[PDB]
């Protein structure tokens, strides 16, 4: 009873998280795919030069 | 893309594919010329993949082209599958027309999740007193017939088929691994006179057919019993013999390139069993009810296959030639038999009493065998000799005229309640039945028919 | 159903993310077969170190060739195929460890799967170690009561001892270590239950017996069911064993069952002939010896010593304990086989479970002749140590007796005296399922034989005769038994007090 | 396809390189390739009868026992931990 | 047993006699020669036929290199058709340039981009990559639109990624684990 | 020079080196920057040697350096080792400190010649009853205990150790081969308690360490008592288990590329037996007293391990099972067990026939059970029916609580003297004891006590 | 508490529903290295409507 009623709960809330957080991978990709271009590589390949 | 062939030996095939185009593990390719089906088993390297032919390899060469279908051997499931007979790639081989399939389910999958399973403890009724008495099955559990060639495990299922079947009302789904095929025309015909068909999907991959359709019939037959049950309904699946599914697998493994383990057993002997016993389950949707014939080489209990299969059931009926020899049928062993279901807090204190008693008795009289054997009978004590004759009468007891071995003998069939098969074995435990002839307790269903055939 | 929450749940992985650069070993995926992977390239990998694949699917290396790497799937491979990069981790295969796993069911590699939440634990561990040393043990003089009279009596088990257990199939191998599991509850010592090859349905019976009996929250219950992969049930026994070790370090006390050692070795079997190394015997691995001695031998008790050097002072003047159940399966009784000849030579003691004896009625099934434990007497409380000297050896030769004098004619009063006081420990012995007895309770039980008062009792009536005697001293004497369960103490006030309580329950009930 | 052969190795095949019919000039005298458990691999000695006796450094001899395609299999006649490759 | 495990023997001692007698180029030359030519539809038939002599199948092999293969290349070649080892000819030629690789002290680094980078950026990777691993590099450039932005660096076994699609990868398996 | 490890298959590594510098068989490697040591067991060619790790693989990588030490293991040995715990490679695993070490020798050597072998027939007494009747030991002889698993090889040793290494005046070694840690550590604290620590060298390679430390520990134990021997000294050497040295190359002799013999053990079985066993002798320099615990596979006394260690032994003492199964101790065989000095021209005529006569009289007494358990006692001779009980009684009689069991058995310990053992067993024959019951006998040290055991 | 799931499951939903779009744009901002707000709200106004 009561424990179980709590253990349902979470998974509902995971369930939801599992969804969420492919659209918000999905989301990012969507973005940078966007606001990425020649302006980026002189702020991401000069960064990667000093690592 | 497309592939070509470079190697066939026997039902194993291996295939060349682009370097961007090679095909995943299970997946399902077709032969250009001729439409041969071939499941991927194994990635080797260098685009190269090698395959088991869903048919017959004669006639195939090195070099004939090869397509890619991008899934796993997909057979129709649901409701358009009852009363139908399908092959292992899901064809219909009844000659009554195409399947008038919704969906197609791929025959690979995983087993049902830890926190899927099911507690059931129901008790199931099969009308035949050994079994009820010493083996009760439940609901939603699974069963297996263990024995050799020629000891009653046919006959004894088809037995459980008919007496299942008048409490059931849901669905059921039969697949035929590697047995015979006059068997299947004969139970086919038996359902269709009996207007019975229309309530069972048939699946068939009988002894005639090459080693890929046996080893894939069982997960064909076992998907169309997964889609019952993910549908909330309550389904029985019988399988033919599962011991021709890991049968398939041996003579295909050192075609495969692995070292043979013990006896000369695949090295996946124990992972290829439990990849399909643990589908096999009731879960939190539905329930599957399954029992599962279990050949046993030579005799043999110790051998790998059948060592390996008890640890999948919750009921192990064990058969014994040396019980089918002195006439006794069904050939069950008392002794060796066993059940989940078995305990106090199921059953209840007088049953499994009754069974405790019977199991202490029939015990008892084997290690007196080879005494008897040599100094016969009169040497035993006044306790051992009285003993004896209640193992003898028990032992008898046991036998039951069966609905579907009338052909054999020509004996009326008995279906035999729990309630009656525990006040028989109760009072020839008490001793009520003490001066009644040991003949009159072979072959009479309930207690009061022995008390009727002593008076001849 | 709680909104924001579930956001900032999300943020918090967003906010750690290791947005900077990484130098890392990889190489390439060449072959795939049965669980088993071929790469290319991986110049600085290490023995059984963990190889990072597409997907988060990981593997094992098992196999360091000249010119390839051979790699172990830890889960399903069959998404795996070639010319996928695979990576390197410099990190041995680790698990999570503490009391938050107390009450849970875990996979093999320490994933829940009971769907109660997520596993709050503060601390991993290697799942492959070397155990402590000679000179940090200590001698195994602390009892683990299992609850069976016959078990605790003749076949006594101690704080840090290896006991196994071994018979066929279906004669109770599984209750006898859940029913010992059960008694711990109170008792101060936490359990971890191993399941290798076991059907799912199986283990979540057990799991509901725990919980029935009130024994779940004291115990980790480990998982690697029949359709998991080898290398999986392989690792799951040094998975457990790990959560066990992570009580015995801190000066606490742990119990292990390992439910079938004989499917590991079968496991172990398939990814070695899979590996193509040489078979042995029964074509099991030369080293399948070593795969077992190796587990069981961190099964121990160490001293207060090594616990305050592991502890860096934060523990003192306590030793602690790994106790081990493991079981084997035998074939028609068949001991001569390669797997169950090596456990029996490793253990600290073993019990036989017979078929025969099961089918005959006497349920705990314990051949008391072939059964023996290495520890003996410094694993027993004093009152159990006394009232139980000699037992084991009596019982063996009652057996013995009973079959050499079955046919011959009335003997002399030595005989008959053996011969009828056999007779009723043999059917005092006898116990039920789930139905564990106390110290005080078992006690009672070895006092009214060993001190002769079961001479006028029949065979048949020993049951009735035990049962009644322990609800007897329940209701008056209640005193005494808290007296006898607080250590297990005896002496001649105790011995007269039991006495007294055992003539008047013969001469008025 | 098959593994490295006994005279598979970088010493030999660079001899080979340098007088290419570097054997048979002295088909009397050989070079130990490999030792174990007692066994001696030799390449050479291609005039070695089958049960003929092998004349080691230290006074240590051995019995030529299998005359394979590409080497010679001895058995030492006493201590073999003291030889050595080369 | 790999092919490299089989080219072993024979590229090392390749390798050693052309590194004594200072011949490094021309054995690099020569094997990469017998490794094209070895490969061709009409020459790999003529190797595989049951009727010929290593003897024949090496004369052969020697007569269509000709001016290419000087007297202990043409020994070399005559000692792998006689051990029957003609298949491993692409694979020594493979062995033998990772052995004089590592005695120049050079690497070959393969570079991957979403879009193209400047000669300024190239020479400022080099100097970086040259420095941490104590080498002469050769960078290789090249583009992939599978890359959302940044730059992966590939030398030998070692990888270092910088790009935008790891960094996306990885955010995927963290909230996927 | 140094080489760099190349592969790595569970405890076996092959490490490749120069052509000009390839290191010697036996030869001890050590890996750079990891704390690991590798014996050469074969030199492959090319500058590759194949060797065994002398510690875990765990760590360890393809290319990693390794440093060639131009010998093999060398170990500490001389006065120094004395009151010290070792591992293999000779370091101290004790918190003691470092070794005040002043020699080193090679583990690795040739037995002695054929004219440096002693001739000495001097009688030890045991102080136990069956050993000393029908098992007589000698000074500088070879002792080895014969049994399965359970059945008293480490409680016997001990009591041996008891009655032996604690009155000697000489240096003594303990090796613990394939031993329980837990035995280790109570044996240990044992010698420290009783204050013989400072007479013996200990030497422990348990069951969880790596194939190679269990394939050398009893090479290192054997190398300080040859240093002692050889200064003239007079010295005892216990090995807890030889099995286990056999073993450890079963385990790594098929990753050594060595094809399998019977039974599956390694090829070079009696070999590998004979290197170790010809070295454990006394010598004209000095003299070795050597007790070995063997282990015997299955309790099958024709395996071919047991069965190849028979031949190395002057007094064989065999540990019997189904005498364990009655309660009975020490579980020691009569009929099977034997030593090199029951002879009347080393021992006497008197002990001879006293030790013939009980042999004599239980050998019979093993055909005439079988015949008792079918057709009952009354059906023998009045002399087979005497001579049963007196077997009966003999078969307790050769029982006896031992100081070390006091923890198994609850009763004190008893030691019995030669001439005690021989008129106990002398009035038994004769019948001056045909009268007490046949549980008087059962766990009594000498004659005396059986008489007063049955007034109790 | 089942048919309070059922009931309620709706009203975080459409919580969650309008948080994709920060979770997108603050992990787009952490994988860029640099402020993204200038090229990231036009795109979540034309992609968030397909989430
Ligand atoms: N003390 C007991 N009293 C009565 N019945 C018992 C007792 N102990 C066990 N049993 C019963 O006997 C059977 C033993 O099953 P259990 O699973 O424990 O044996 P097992 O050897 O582990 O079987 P398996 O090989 O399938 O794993 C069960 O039906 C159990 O309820
Ligand atoms: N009463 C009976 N009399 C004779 N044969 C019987 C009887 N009852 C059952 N059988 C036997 O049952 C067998 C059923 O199949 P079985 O041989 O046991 O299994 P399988 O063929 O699958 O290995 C039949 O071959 C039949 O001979
Ligand atoms: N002489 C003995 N007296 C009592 N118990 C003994 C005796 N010998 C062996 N045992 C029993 O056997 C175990 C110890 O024997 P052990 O020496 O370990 O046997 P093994 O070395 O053959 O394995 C303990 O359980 C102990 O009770
Ligand atoms: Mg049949
Ligand atoms: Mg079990
Ligand atoms: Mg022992």
């Amino acid at each position: 009873a009561q424990a179980e009623i709590e253990q349902e709960l979470n998974s509902v809330k995971d369930a939801l998280r599992a969804q969420v957080g492919a659209l918000a991978v999905t989301g990012a990709e969507k973005i940078l795919g966007a606001s990425i271009d020649a302006n980026a590589h002189e702020q991401l390949v000069s960064k990667l030069a000093a690592e | 893309s497309s592939g070509r062939i470079v190697q066939i030996i026997g039902a194993v095939i291996d295939v060349e594919f682009p370097r961007d185009a090679v095909p995943s593990i299970y997946e399902a390719l077709k032969v250009q010329g001729v439409e041969t089906t071939l499941e991927v088993q194994q990635q080797l390297g260098d685009g190269v993949v090698r395959s088991i032919a869903m048919g017959s390899t004669e006639g195939l060469k090195r070099g004939l082209n090869v397509d890619s279908t991008g899934a796993a051997i997909s057979v129709p499931v649901g409701k358009a599958t009852l009363g139908r007979i399908m092959d292992v790639l899901g064809n219909p081989i009844d000659e009554a027309g195409p399947i008038g399939e919704e969906e197609r389910w791929g025959i690979h999958r995983e087993a049902p999740s830890y926190a899927d399973q099911a507690g059931g403890n129901e008790l199931l009724e099969t009308g035949i007193k050994v079994i009820d008495l010493v083996c009760p099955f439940a609901k939603g559990g699974k069963v297996g017939l263990f024995g050799g060639a020629g000891v009653g495990k046919t006959v004894n299922m088809m037995e459980l088929i008919r007496n299942i079947a008048i409490e059931h009302s849901g669905y059921s789904v039969f697949a035929g691994v590697g047995e015979r095929t006059r068997e299947g025309n004969d139970f086919y015909h038996e359902m269709k006179d009996s207007n019975v068909l229309d309530k069972v999907a048939l699946v068939y991959g009988q002894m005639n057919e090459p080693p890929g359709n046996r080893l894939r019939v069982a997960l064909t037959g076992l998907t169309m019993a997964e889609k019952f049950r993910d549908e909330g309904r309550d389904v029985l699946l019988f399988i033919d013999n599962i011991y021709r599914y890991t049968l398939a697998g041996t003579e295909v493994s050192a075609l495969l390139g692995r070292m043979p383990s013990a006896v000369g057993y695949q090295p996946t002997l124990a992972e290829e069993m439990g990849v399909l016993q643990e589908r096999i389950t009731s879960t939190k949707k539905g329930s599957i009810t399954s029992i599962q014939a279990v050949y046993v080489p030579a005799d043999d209990l110790t051998d790998p296959s059948p060592a390996t299969t008890f640890a999948h059931l919750d009921a192990t009926v064990v058969l014994s030639r040396d019980i089918a020899s002195l006439g006794i049928y069904p050939a069950v062993d008392p002794l060796d038999s066993t059940s989940r279901q078995l305990d106090p807090l199921v059953i209840g204190q007088d049953h499994y009493d009754t069974a405790r008693g019977v199991q202490y008795v029939l015990q008892r009289y084997k290690e007196l065998k080879d005494i008897i054997a040599i100094l016969g009978m009169d040497e035993l004590s006044e306790a051992d000799k009285l003993l004896v004759a209640r193992a003898r009468k028990i032992q008898r007891f046991l036998s039951q005229p069966f609905f579907v071995a009338e052909v054999f003998t020509g004996s009326p069939g008995k279906y035999v309640s729990l309630k009656d098969t525990i006040a028989g074995f109760k009072g020839i435990l008490n001793g009520d039945y003490d001066h009644l002839p040991e003949q009159a307790f072979y072959m009479v269903g309930g207690i009061e028919e022995a008390v009727e055939k002593a008076k001849k | 159903l709680n909104p924001s929450e579930i956001s900032e749940i999300i943020k918090g992985r967003i906010e750690k993310l290791d947005v900077a650069s990484q130098a890392r070993n990889e190489g390439t995926i060449v072959s795939v077969s049965d669980g088993i992977v071929r790469i290319y390239g991986l110049a600085d990998v290490m023995y059984g170190e963990m190889i990072e694949f597409p997907g988060g699917v990981y593997g094992m290396a098992l196999n360091l060739e000249q010119d390839s790497v051979g790699a172990v799937v830890l889960g399903e491979y069959q998404g795996l195929a070639e010319g996928m990069n695979a990576k390197c981790t410099g990190r041995i295969l680790e698990v999570p460890v503490g009391p938050e796993l107390l009450g849970r069911v875990v996979d093999a590699l320490g994933n829940p799967i009971d769907g109660k939440g997520p596993i709050d634990a503060k601390a991993t561990d290697a799942v492959e170690k070397v155990a402590p040393g000679v000179i940090w043990r200590k001698s195994v003089d602390q009892p683990v009561q299992t609850g069976y009279k016959s078990v605790d009596a003749m076949i006594p088990v101690g704080r840090g001892q290896r006991e196994l257990i071994i018979g066929d199939r279906q004669i109770g191998k599984t209750a006898l270590a859940v029913d010992a599991i059960i008694n711990q509850k109170d008792s101060g010592i936490k359990c971890v239950y191993v399941a290798i090859g076991q059907k799912q349905s199986t283990i979540a019976n057990v799991v509901r017996k725990l919980e029935e009996n009130g024994a779940l929250a004291n115990t980790i219950v480990v998982a690697a069911s029949a359709s998991e992969s080898a290398a999986l049930q392989y690792l799951a026994p040094y998975s457990g064993c790990t959560m066990g070790e992570y009580f015995r370090d801190r000066g606490e006390d742990a119990l292990i069952v390992y439910d079938d050692l004989s499917k590991q070795a079968v496991a172990y079997r398939q990814i070695s002939l899979l590996l193509r190394r040489p078979p042995g015997r029964e074509a099991y691995p030369g080293d399948v010896f070593y795969l077992h001695s190796r587990l069981l031998e961190r099964a121990s008790r160490v001293s207060e010593e090594y616990v305050e050097k592991f502890t860096n002072g934060a523990v003192t003047g306590k030793t602690g304990s790994l106790t081990a159940l493991p079981i084997i399966e035998t074939q028609a009784g068949d001991v001569s086989a390669f797997v169950p000849t090596n456990v029996i030579s490793i253990t600290d003691g073993q019990i036989f479970l017979e078929s025969a004896m099961f089918n005959s009625g006497i349920r705990p099934a314990v051949n008391a002749g072939i059964s023996v434990s290495r520890v003996g007497g410094a694993a027993q409380t004093k009152i159990i140590k006394k009232l139980s000297g000699g037992i084991r050896t009596a019982l063996a030769q009652y057996r013995e007796l009973a079959a050499f004098a079955q046919f011959a004619s009335d003997l002399d009063e030595a005989t008959r005296k053996q011969l009828e006081h056999g007779q009723r420990v043999t059917e005092l012995m006898k116990q039920k399922q789930y139905a564990p007895m106390s110290i005080a309770e078992m006690s009672l039980s070895l006092y009214a034989a060993e001190r002769g008062f079961l001479q006028d009792v029949e065979i048949a009536k020993v049951g009735s005769f035990e049962q009644a005697l322990i609800s007897y001293f329940q209701r008056e004497h209640a005193a005494l038994l808290a007296k006898i369960n607080e250590k297990g103490d005896f002496n001649d006030e105790i011995d007269a007090g039991i006495k007294a309580g055992i003539e008047k329950f013969k001469a008025t009930q | 396809m098959q593994q490295l052969n006994p005279s598979e190795i970088s010493e030999i095949i660079k001899g080979r390189i340098e007088k290419l019919d570097v054997a048979s000039q002295a088909r009397n005298e050989g070079t130990i390739v490999s030792v174990s458990d007692g066994i001696v691999r030799i390449y050479g000695l291609a005039d070695v009868m089958y049960g003929e006796m092998i004349e080691f450094p230290g006074g240590v001899y051995g019995m030529a026992l299998n005359l394979e395609q590409d080497s010679v299999g001895a058995v030492v006649l006493g201590e073999y931990q003291g030889l050595a490759e080369g | 047993a790999e092919l490299t495990t089989l080219a072993r023997p024979y590229a090392k001692a390749a390798f050693e006699y052309a590194q004594a007698h200072q011949q490094l180029a021309d054995w690099s030359a020569a094997l990469g020669v017998l490794a094209a030519v070895s490969q061709d539809d009409t020459v790999r038939q003529l190797l595989k036929e049951p009727q010929l002599t290593s003897s024949a199948k090496a004369q052969s092999l020697i007569d269509v290199c000709g001016d290419k293969l000087n007297a202990p290349a043409q020994n070399f070649v005559r000692t792998v058709a006689e051990n029957k080892r003609l298949e491993l000819l692409p694979t020594i030629a493979e062995m033998y340039e990772q052995l004089k690789a590592e005695q120049e002290k050079s690497v070959e680094v393969e570079v991957t981009s979403a879009f193209t980078l400047s000669k300024e950026q190239q020479d400022k990777l080099a100097k970086a990559l040259s420095a941490r691993l104590s080498r002469e590099v050769r960078l290789h450039a090249s583009e992939d639109a599978s890359l959302i932005g940044g730059v992966i660096i590939r030398a030998g076994d070692l990888v270092i990624d910088g790009s935008v699609r790891g960094k996306l990868a990885k955010l995927a398996e963290a909230l996927k684990s």
